[PDB]
């Protein structure tokens, strides 16, 4: 079936004239592509683009040992 | 359809028997094929239709 090997990609290269992301989404692909993108943020966190690591540690304060001996 | 092309495929169908035979045939319209025709001689089934869109999930299929 070449006359349907031609006729898959004709209509292939139409999907090639895009401007903004779907040509059908109307309210469904931009609800669904927000429900997801929030879902990859939910349960996994609150992460900014570029923010390096702000932290500081402490280490274990040294006591001393009170010994009269001999 | 018209003579032209019925009358080579009710010959071009005895092209294959080939046993001192006289042939017969039923016809029934579907459109649900959108573009071919089946045929069964007997239990054969050579099947050109428009069941080769199914035939393309091999392009959703990595």
């Amino acid at each position: 079936v070449q006359k349907l090997f031609v006729d898959k990609i004709r209509e292939y290269r139409t999907k090639r004239q895009t401007s903004g992301g779907p040509v059908d989404a109307g309210p469904e692909y931009q609800q669904d592509l927000d429900r997801e993108l929030f879902k990859l943020k939910q349960m996994y966190g609150k992460a900014d683009m570029n923010t390096f690591p702000n932290f500081t540690f402490e280490d274990p304060k040294f006591e001393a040992v009170e010994k009269p001996q001999s | 359809l018209d003579e032209a092309t019925l009358t080579e495929l009710k010959t071009v169908l005895k092209s294959f028997l080939s046993k001192g035979q006289i042939l017969k045939l039923e016809v029934k319209v579907d459109p649900s094929i959108m573009g071919g025709m089946i045929v069964r001689i007997g239990e054969k089934y050579v099947d050109m239709s428009a069941k080769t869109k199914i035939q393309k999930l091999s392009r959703a299929m990595r």
